DNA sequence: TTTTTTT
DNA sequence: AAAAAAAAAAAAAAAAAAA
């Protein structure tokens, strides 16, 4: 709200008032002469149409790791944004914000303490989005001449394989398989609506100290949709949406059965023999572009799971074995292996 | 004051017990111990409450039991040999015999 | 504004009597809707007028009223309803049904469907079109309309109208004989109320391309729109926007600087053929085509398809009191290596069946604590909801152990009881079971008997009605045909007609067996008894069990269930016995 | 002001109470069924009349039946006044002043929970559902007597509402009701009260939508007539209840979204908003799911049939043939089951030692021969029978168990299957599979005919007066004729001596 | 069958 | 007039699992 307009059952002029504080009180009796009379000429009510409003939003920012002094915990800062600049920034990006550093009264808490202590906030004025733009390969003259140069380059795939992770020596065919994973397989269905997916499921297997995790990190860096997971450390990785019990009002916002950006994502997993039965059930359910339809409270908004699976696992002995491999295996179901 | 449930051997199977409050005046203090089955003779009385009327929307009243006599009935369920608050107590002629 | 009261009503009435959808047809470049529909309403007794905007836009004078309607929805709609109220008499010239019924309109297709991610405050008090998924609901909330009062000293009663919720209470009773000011007391239970329901709506996932989270917009409905939607629905709505001050501290007069956003909707949309059956039902080869019509993409595997179809048809259920009811459901198990697309069959049958729940190895009733509210509700599991239909189970080997007993409880009595938290009751299931399981290892060894590879207890697998085994072995020919079929598909089928036919057979048709079939049944039983023994003293296992007789009785009844017959024939029993013995013929272990 | 409509409906109501004069049979020329009900009250001191809606249906047609049914709340006190008039006309001493009640039954239709709408508020209605929770029987104030302190000026027969109300004036002219009023407990009249919760049955609910829940308020003689898990049909008047917290009280004062259809502008409310919610009030509840004492139940058939079958001379000969006609063969098993149903005499010594007086039977056989049929038949016939499997997924096992919510004191016990079977005949199926702890509990429990488990700082003694009937299976599929029961069955030696027959 | 460990 | 509660740590009983 910026200006609040009332109406008093045909009192000529209709009273206007303005409020800048985050709280206010309404009017009850108007000052018109017919109501300056001992009794009111019709009771007044708040009018929504005549009043003025502005778009409002609230965001908070966190310090970068590089700027945190050793042995310290990063702090936060709130930002209030108004006007057309609303919706000019999204979570998870580096920005350079210029604004006005204003105080905020503590009386909203209504604790009667902190006689001199008050909170602080920032009001945005001009935002530089910074970071990088994906642009969805939008065509332009420069990218057209770039692809012309690529065509003139002749043979491409070998150079692309060589250029992924020069830090890790050798392993050419793994990089070739990575190339073939990045493009995707046959897709867009067949006759009679039968389901086929272009996603490719490739599992990396080998001894510790082979830098398969580092190659996986390089692939995650080089891909835009890549998501990296590993053995334990948190419980929100799967089976629960990121908005579980998130709002300050605790609205139980959720989708039900879903994973992390599983729609056209690249699920990179390390220590594929480490996770519990719940994550294993989830990854059996994400099979062959099958959606995730796990319900807990009547929710059935399934997530359209269509992702390529790339996971690295280590042998339970930590080394290869002279005896048969399928019995040694990875302690994984044969159905999942197939 | 103490909380009195129903005897688990008395409640119908698969049901839930009903709690009551018992107030013990002078000379009855600490006669009862936690976890034991007891039988109490008392007076039933009612009193007004605010939150009880708040949570129900009807003029409901609370009730407490003012204890007047307490008899222990743990283990020894054979309750027909003799009467009295304590069956392990003796008179003087019983001591003489 | 005060412009549309006079001329817009008359113009709309004129085009009510003057509209012909031929104008819209010309606009299409590939008839008096209002009067014919209004007389239809007159002869129906209904009270509803759907109203599209495009055909409303088709006329040049009406678009002015169109724009005025977007700006001022409430007043325009009210005056349109009054116009229809007068059009009642203007057209009938019984007038008795008219005075009793109200009139309302349902505008729709007013504009482009927006999303919750772009809602600027410029769109306040404006009509919008929204699509989304209904998440939750709320109990109907009474709304105050007519306040009742009673002058308690003099028992005098007065009825008071209200406006904008706030009541102007009478400061004194009208009876000047008492004329007391303080004798005004209201009666809660003698008033009149309106039914209000609040719905929570989620944006469609189409509006979130980059893995963000959807949002929620509150909804409000009145009267005929109450309970018109429930959880999981996909609907589209058309209604105006609204904003409200939030109370903040309920003990204080202050109000917060922000307002809650919610919408009020007025219209919601979602997202004798029995002769044809007999013409189809009269054909001789209905059985084979009907069986092959439910799995178009599955190559060969005809016998299992026939068995599954007969299971879908079901047997007969009877409740004679002298000996208690008899189970009429068929249960079939699937086993084999995971190279057969066997989950596809369950997926087919789940959507083909009228009622059914598809799950995998919690399945039954268990009391839960409510999440959004703090209360206790009794919740029923998947098996309870599959009453009369087919319950499909996958990964049956990974069944844990506690749940298995529950199945042993339900397959032998079709009734489940619960004794928890002071609740003791019994629930009916009466459902069919279809399950698939995998062997242990990279392959199923034919020499190895079935029992160990399927790691189920002998009683549970013995008490299934039938069982089927799939064994993929490498051959040049069969692999050639499979590869050709798969390539051709990669490179005669009915419609929901199937569902209605199944229902009609299920509940209209009650076939019974005849005296002639008894002789064939007993002869078959004696025969397999003899086939289960030999002249030698090996003491052969008794392979002809009473379960076989019950199974064949149910299967013969099922064969008469299809083709809409009323009494079984011999062909039914020969088909049933051949089907029941084909699986047994491949049930043997490495010996013999 | 006089509501002449109420007077007219009261007159018609008392009139058809007076002279309904319906005949039930040919021998019953004129019966005056309601006079007979009043006679029953005279001879038994009862309080509540029961009125069939169909008998009320044809009386003055819709001029009376619909008038009473629709505005039931409006005309209830008029019906009460007419009832008092007639009863004191015919039975004055019966009033020795007391709260008569009226329960209507046999309504032409029943409504589902999802069909409840506000337009039927104040109208008689019938609903059905499953009760999932009850509340303790608490008393409530009905008619109060207040004293105006300094001058007592007894203000009696003060009515109440959802809020604890007080008198507003002092009839003493010298007094001016300035002194605050004080309630007289011994002069007030209380009534019973119990709140229950219901929910839709599984058949009505479409899809996986969550059930709709409603609250039902009982009063009078209908207390404790419903138990959790019982599907019951109620009859009563639909009402609406406000939030008393916003209303003035001597005490001190999904959901965050608000948007409640409130109302304000009143004197007592002040700056507060009053909300409403739906509740049901009930008046009638039904559920849809010594030898001299027995002889006192006299009837012609009761006399003749029993006299004949006692004076008969092949009773036993026929009797065993009359048990479980569905099963074929197994003649001795039927006699055994009959003896099990008959039971044995229970005697207790003069030392407080209990002697077992029941029979326990085990049945063994090769698979798929009729053995489950006997258990199913006896469960379907014998009263207070419980059917269960040897292996149970419940935490209660067979005997009992203790259950707690986390950080919840006293570890409230849960009744086991055997505990439910107590005070009645039990049935066990698939007996060979058993829990070892439950097995060592039961074999000492059968002799003691009781089980006592003490765990987690709580202890109790339970009653398990049960007759056990169990079925087992020979090890190896089929009974090997060479060996014996000990060789064929793996079940332990001491339990075999617990059973009395095989 | 027994003791251990996890829920 | 009201801060009241999610996050931890520690103590059991039941069931299932391995030897
Ligand atoms: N081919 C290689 N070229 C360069 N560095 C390599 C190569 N193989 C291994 N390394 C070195 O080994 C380390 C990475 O191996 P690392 O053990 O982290 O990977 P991993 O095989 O996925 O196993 P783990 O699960 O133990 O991390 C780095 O220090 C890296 O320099
Ligand atoms: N006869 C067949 N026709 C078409 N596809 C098949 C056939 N047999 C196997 N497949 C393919 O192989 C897979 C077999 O999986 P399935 O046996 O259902 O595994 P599980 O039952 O263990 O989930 C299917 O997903 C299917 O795509
Ligand atoms: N009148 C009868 N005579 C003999 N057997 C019967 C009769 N009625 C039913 N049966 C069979 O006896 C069986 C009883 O179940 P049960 O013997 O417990 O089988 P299982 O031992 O496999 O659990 C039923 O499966 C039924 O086929
Ligand atoms: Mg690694
Ligand atoms: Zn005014
Ligand atoms: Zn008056
Ligand atoms: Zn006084």
């Amino acid at each position: 709200v910026e200006v609040i307009a009332y109406t008093c059952d045909q009192c000529g002029y209709e009273v206007f008032q303005e409020v800048n504080s985050r709280t206010f009180t309404p009017l009850s009796e108007c000052t018109s002469e017919e109501c300056s009379q001992n009794q009111t000429k019709g009771q007044l009510f708040m009018s929504t149409r005549a009043s003025k409003f502005s778009a409002f939003q609230e965001c908070k920012i966190q310090e970068l790791s590089q700027q945190v002094p050793v042995g310290h915990i990063p702090r936060s800062l709130n930002i209030h944004v108004n006007g057309t600049l609303v919706r000019s920034l999204s979570p998870g990006d580096i920005v350079d914000v210029t604004g006005i550093f204003l105080p905020a009264p503590y009386t909203g808490f209504k604790a009667l303490k902190a006689g001199l202590l008050t909170e602080t906030y920032l009001e945005a004025q001009f935002v530089r989005q910074h970071k990088k733009k994906f642009a969805s390969f939008s065509l332009t003259s420069d990218v057209e001449e770039r692809v012309m140069e690529l065509i003139t380059s002749g043979d491409v795939y070998n150079r692309l394989a060589k250029s992924i992770a020069p830090e890790i020596y050798g392993n050419l065919d793994v990089k070739k398989a990575l190339l073939l994973l990045l493009v995707g397989g046959v897709d867009k269905r067949v006759g009679d609506g039968m389901k086929i997916r272009g996603d490719i499921n490739v599992c990396l297997m080998g001894d510790p100290g082979v830098a398969k995790s580092q190659l996986l990190k390089a692939i995650c860096k080089i891909s835009p949709r890549g998501v990296y997971t590993t053995g334990k450390g948190s419980s929100g990785v799967g089976l629960t949406a990121a908005v579980m019990k998130d709002p300050v009002t605790d609205e139980m916002i959720l989708e039900g059965g879903a994973l992390v950006l599983a729609d056209n994502g690249i699920c990179c997993i390390d220590e594929f023999d480490k996770m519990d039965e719940s994550d294993r059930t989830a990854i059996h359910e994400v099979m062959e572009q099958q959606t995730i339809s796990i319900s807990k409270a009547g929710i059935n908004t399934t997530l359209n799971a269509r992702t390529s699976i790339l996971a690295a696992a280590n042998p339970l002995y930590g080394r290869y074995n002279p005896r048969l491999s399928p019995l040694d295996n990875i302690n994984l179901p044969a159905a999942l292996l197939s | 004051r103490v909380t009195l449930q129903e005897a688990p051997g008395t409640v119908p199977p698969g049901r839930l017990p009903r709690h009551r409050e018992v107030i013990l005046l002078a000379d009855l203090v600490d006669v009862s111990k936690p976890g034991e089955e007891v039988e109490v003779t008392g007076i039933y009385k009612n009193n007004y409450d605010g939150n009880l009327n708040a949570k129900n929307g009807f003029p409901v009243f609370a009730t407490i039991i003012e204890a007047n006599s307490i008899k222990r009935r743990e283990g020894n369920t054979a309750n027909e040999g003799e009467e009295g608050l304590d069956v392990f107590s003796w008179t003087e002629e019983e001591e003489r015999e | 504004t005060n412009v549309s009261i006079q001329e817009c009503t008359t113009n709309f009435r004129n085009f009510l009597m003057s509209f012909k959808y031929k104008f819209r047809k010309i606009l299409d470049e590939r008839e008096l809707y209002y009067i014919k529909q209004l007389n239809e309403m007159r002869e129906l007794g209904t009270s509803n007028l759907n109203l599209d905007a495009r055909n409303l836009l088709a006329y040049k004078q009406t678009e002015d009223l169109y724009h005025q309607l977007l700006n001022y929805p409430q007043e325009v709609i009210s005056i349109m309803d009054q116009t229809i109220k007068d059009c009642m008499v203007s057209l009938i010239v019984d007038l008795d049904e008219i005075e009793t019924k109200f009139y309302k309109v349902r505008p729709y297709n007013v504009g482009s469907c927006k999303g919750m991610r772009e809602l600027n405050p410029n769109d306040i008090d404006k009509l919008i079109n929204l699509k989304g998924l209904v998440l939750r609901s709320t109990p109907v909330i009474p709304d105050m309309k007519v306040a009742f009062f009673k002058c308690n000293v003099c028992d005098h009663t007065m009825a008071v109208e209200i406006d904008r919720g706030v009541i102007q209470e009478p400061a004194r009773c009208e009876r000047i004989d008492c004329n007391e000011p303080n004798s005004m007391s209201l009666i809660h239970n003698r008033c009149s109320f309106a039914d209000k329901q609040v719905i929570k709506l989620q944006e469609t996932p189409d509006f979130v391309p980059d893995g963000q989270t959807p949002h929620s917009i509150s909804l409000c409905v009145y009267d005929e729109l109450v309970d018109s939607c429930r959880a999981g629905d996909r609907i589209e709505v058309t209604g105006t926007f609204r904003s409200i001050p939030i109370r903040a501290n309920s003990r204080q007069r202050v109000l917060k600087s922000l307002y809650k956003t919610y919408v009020d909707v007025v219209h919601v949309k979602k997202v004798q053929d029995l002769a044809k059956i007999r013409e189809v039902a009269a054909r001789e080869d209905l059985y084979s085509l009907l069986a092959r019509s439910i799995a178009p993409s599955i190559y060969e595997l005809e016998d299992v398809k026939k068995g599954i179809l007969l299971q879908l048809f079901g047997g007969t259920n009877k409740t004679f009191t002298k000996g208690g009811r008899y189970r009429g459901d068929i249960n079939i198990l699937l086993c084999g290596d995971p190279s057969t697309s066997k989950s596809q069959i369950l997926q087919y049958v789940h959507k083909i069946t009228p009622r059914g729940v598809y799950t995998s190895g919690g399945l039954t009733a268990y009391i839960t604590r409510d999440v959004d509210t703090k209360q206790l509700v009794l919740e029923s599991g998947a098996l309870v909801l599959s009453d009369g239909g087919v319950c499909c189970i996958d990964e049956f080997d990974k069944m844990s152990d506690s749940t298995r007993s529950v199945l042993h409880e339900v397959m032998e009595q079709q009734t489940i009881s619960i004794a928890k938290a002071g609740i003791i009751t019994t629930l009916n299931a009466r459902s069919s079971i279809l399950a698939s399981a995998n062997p242990i290892g990279s392959r199923y060894n034919p020499n190895l008997p079935v029992t160990e590879n399927i790691d189920l207890p002998p009683p549970l697998l013995s008490r299934f009605d039938l069982v089927y085994l799939v064994l993929d072995k490498v051959d040049e020919k069969n692999d050639r045909e499979l590869a050709k079929h798969l390539t051709n598909l990669y490179l005669v089928l009915p419609v929901e007609f199937l569902t209605m036919y199944i229902s009609y057979a299920k509940e209209h048709i009650h076939p019974i067996i005849t005296e002639a079939a008894k002789t064939e049944l007993v002869r078959a039983y004696v025969g397999m008894r003899k086939m289960g023994d030999d002249s030698r003293s090996d003491e052969k296992r008794i392979t002809a069990t009473t379960r076989q007789l019950e199974s064949m009785i149910r299967l013969a009844e099922a064969h008469a269930k299809m083709k809409l017959k009323n009494v079984v024939e011999l062909e039914d029993v020969q088909e049933a016995v051949r089907l029941i013995r084909s699986a047994i013929k491949d049930y043997a272990t490495d010996p013999k | 002001v006089d509501d002449v409509t109420g007077e007219k409906v009261r007159e018609a109501f008392e009139q058809f109470l007076e002279d309904f004069s319906v005949q039930s049979t040919d021998t019953g020329e004129v019966e005056k069924v309601y006079r007979a009900q009043i006679e029953f009250m005279k001879i038994y001191d009862l309080n509540t009349i029961y009125i069939d809606y169909q008998h009320l249906s044809m009386r003055e047609n819709g001029a009376l039946a619909m008038a009473i049914s629709e505005q039931y709340y409006r005309f209830l006190p008029f019906l009460q006044k007419g009832l008092r008039r007639v009863v004191r006309k015919y039975a004055p001493e019966l009033l020795n002043e007391r709260v008569f009640q009226i329960s209507f039954f046999n309504l032409p239709t029943v409504h589902r929970i999802r069909d409840i709408r506000s337009e039927k508020i104040g109208s008689l209605l019938s609903i059905s559902g499953t009760v999932t929770r009850t509340s303790e029987v608490r008393p409530e104030l009905y008619k109060a007597s207040f004293t105006c302190d300094m001058c007592r000026a007894i203000v009696d027969n003060v009515e109440q509402s959802f809020k604890y109300t007080e008198p507003t004036f002092c009839p003493n002219p010298s007094c001016e009701n300035r002194a605050f009023w004080t309630l007289n407990v011994t002069r007030s009249r209380f009534l019973d009260w119990q709140k229950v919760r219901i929910q839709e049955n599984a058949n009505e609910i479409p899809t996986g939508s969550m059930p709709r829940t409603l609250d039902v308020i009982l009063r009078g003689d209908s207390v404790e007539r419903a138990k959790p898990g019982d599907r019951c049909k109620f009859t009563g008047v639909e009402i609406v209840v406000p939030d008393v917290t916003q209303l003035g009280l001597p005490g001190v004062k999904k959901t965050t979204e608000g948007l409640n259809s409130g109302v304000t502008g009143l004197r007592s409310l002040g700056v507060r908003d009053l909300t409403y919610k739906i509740s049901f009030l009930a008046c009638h509840v039904i559920s849809i799911g010594d030898q001299e004492v027995f002889l006192n139940s006299l009837s012609s058939d009761e006399i003749n049939e029993l006299k004949e079958m006692v004076k008969d001379e092949h009773i036993y000969d026929k009797l065993v043939r009359s048990i479980a006609p569905a099963v074929f063969g197994h003649e001795a098993v039927k006699k055994g089951i009959l003896l099990q149903m008959l039971g044995g005499v229970h005697k207790s010594t003069v030392e407080g030692i209990k002697l077992r007086g029941d029979i326990n039977i085990c049945v063994v056989g090769d698979p798929s021969t009729s053995k489950s049929q006997f258990l199913k038949y006896v469960v379907g016939f014998a009263p207070r029978s419980v059917y269960t499997s040897g292996k149970a997924s419940s935490a209660a096992g067979l005997t009992a168990a203790v259950v707690r919510d986390e950080e919840g004191g006293d570890y409230t016990i849960e009744a086991g299957a055997l505990m439910l079977a107590d005070n009645g005949i039990c049935c066990i199926d698939e007996f060979d599979k058993m829990d070892i702890s439950d097995q060592v509990a039961i074999h000492e429990a059968m002799e003691q005919q009781t089980i006592s488990i003490a765990k987690a700082g709580i202890h109790a003694t339970l009653n398990a007066r049960t007759s056990i009937l169990a079925a087992a299976n020979p090890v190896g599929g089929r009974y090997n004729r060479k060996l014996s029961l000990r060789g064929n069955l793996n079940m332990t030696a001491p339990i075999m001596s617990r059973f009395d027959l095989f």
